[PDB]
RNA sequence: CGAAGGCGACUUUCUGGUCUGUAACUGACGCUGAUGUGCGAAAGCGUGGGGAUCAAACAGGAUUAGAUACCCUGGUAGUCCACGCCGUAAACGAUGAGUGCUAAGUGUUAGGGGGUUUCCGCCCCUUAGUGCUGCAGCUAACGCAUUAAGCACUCCGCCUGG
């Protein structure tokens, strides 16, 4: 699913204040987990958990 | 009116310059690459302020800065020893501010941090 | 679903063929809903663009099953347009 | 669908009595027609990640929606920065 | 955002690294400023998740 | 993934379509080919930007026993996006697109059946592919091949000197 901005209760691990992610292999996952990792926690972590660049 | 200066470093891979400046924008004066006989962009060395910043730093009195603090926006040689002058008449290097820019990005471009 | 929210509303009318998933002869009419609706299935946020052609060779498929039923007899596909409300 | 889940969160240099003025809303108006804030899913006092609002700590009350009708997200993604207790949203179309 | 104490300056040829790099995200950061070619890089661009 | 040129920031869209597990079902209802389908990258291409970057020209420098050239900032346009594209690339598959295999193997993205469930992982079946090799076949050889440069049923076009 798109797991929302709450949603990374199990996965703030991953989340960040400034901008780390873990991609496939970091994680062991298949194009399933490491897609909802790398899309779905965007709606937590990019709106208003990082800032991009100016 | 002690204890209160920056040494805010505009230095790139080149271009060793740094203002003396104080915390905020005011900007006293400076050992920078176009003041130790260099002019700029060639000076990735830390003459702008390797000795000759704590001159000026001196020569003001007026900082009293036990915290320095250059301020950065890239790399460079003498940027590090450009602290040799915060450290030369002795004005305790404390922080090293090297950071680029993370505001948040206007439009359709303008431009701003990579 | 079999999307059940056209594909079997028009059955009320169009259900000619029973396990009518699959009879050509049920699918009948049902193209003339997707003239604008299919357009707000793309402008909204846009591109199903090539789903112009998708729904004109739809129009092709209506000529291959139903004119394949005006070979299985031509009263069909007379009832389906001399009589029919989408008629010629 | 049009099913808006909006990133909100509150202008955080507020008191309670500012966020109750916004998120009074999220909870009835925001449950009409299918909207469906589902809970008070406005939590306390959290952490500002980037720093906006120019204010040093997260009061994240954020309106969240599992739906396909999604009516009145547009309501406050209207008042989404003009706000006090919102700043900014998210524009998201999910069927 | 760094404030590094207690060191001497001809020894800041080490205090002046180690903040730099540590970024999962490293390229989620840079977005809106200065974009480039994976030409080389197309050895390596058939890669993990992007988008396939 | 697209008709291609090609397709890249991400929240999202249509998830259109791939996609494999189910496929719930009337009775040839398709490939190529009169129709017709669209564009095809740039050099260049019909408006503000554009000389902001880069940038030809010019400057200006000079190797060692040689420039204005490798050298380029000011800078000529151009570069570039909000209104028009050509039918050209090593768009090369030098290898046209339907029915199916050629001992087959191969680890694997997807989607599944699962055992074991693990601690989301070990083992078996799996295919659009993914690659790898590799049987037959292939041509002179390059070298191709369960996914052709083979094998038996479809069309297309090419040309039998250039």
């Amino acid at each position: 699913t798109h797991i929302d901005y709450k949603d990374t209760e199990l996965l703030k691990r991953f989340i960040s204040e400034r901008g780390k992610i873990l991609p496939r292999r970091v994680t062991g996952t298949s194009a399933k987990y490491q897609r909802m990792l790398t899309t779905a926690i965007k709606r937590s972590r990019h709106m208003a958990l990082l800032p991009y660049v100016k | 009116n002690i204890e209160n200066g920056v040494a805010h470093i505009r230095s790139t891979f080149n271009n060793t310059i740094v203002t003396i400046t104080d915390e905020f924008g005011n900007a006293l004066s400076w050992s920078s690459a176009g003041a130790l006989g260099f002019k700029g962009s060639k000076k990735s060395t830390p003459f702008a302020a390797q000795m000759a910043s704590e001159t000026a730093s001196k020569s003001a009195m007026e900082h009293g800065l036990k915290t320095v603090e250059v301020t950065v926006k890239g790399p460079g040689p003498g940027r590090e020893s450009a602290i040799r002058a915060l450290q030369s008449a002795g004005l305790e290097v404390t922080a090293i501010r090297d950071v680029t820019p993370v505001p948040h990005n206007g439009c359709r471009p303008p431009k701003r941090r990579r | 679903a079999i999307s059940q929210e056209r594909k079997n509303e028009i059955i009320k009318e169009y259900r000619v063929h029973e396990t009518d998933t699959g009879s050509p002869e049920v699918q009948i009419a049902v193209l003339t809903a997707e003239i604008n609706a299919v357009n707000e299935h793309l402008r909204t946020h846009k591109k199903d663009h090539h789903s112009r052609r998708g729904l004109l060779k739809m129009v092709g498929r209506r000529r291959h099953l139903l004119n394949y039923l005006r070979s299985k007899d031509i009263q069909r596909y007379r009832e389906l347009i001399k009589s029919l409300g989408i008629r010629r | 669908m049009r099913t808006y889940e909006v990133m909100y969160i509150v202008r955080p240099n507020i008191e309670e009595d500012a966020k109750k003025a916004l998120v009074e809303r999220f909870n009835g108006i925001l449950a009409t027609e299918g909207a469906e804030v589902l809970e008070a899913k406005d939590w306390g006092k959290r952490r500002l990640a980037y720093e906006i609002n120019d204010f040093k700590d997260g009061f994240y009350n954020i309106v969240r929606v599992k739906s396909d009708n999604n009516k009145a997200t547009d309501e406050f993604q209207r008042l989404a920065k003009i706000s006090d207790d919102i700043i900014r949203y998210m524009v998201i179309r999910e069927d | 955002t760094v404030v590094r104490k207690n060191e001497s300056l001809e020894d800041a040829l080490r205090r002046f690294k180690r903040s730099v790099s540590k970024s999962g995200t490293i390229q989620e950061v840079r977005k809106r400023e200065f974009y480039e070619k994976p030409s080389v890089k197309r050895k390596k661009k058939s890669e993990a998740a992007r988008k396939r």
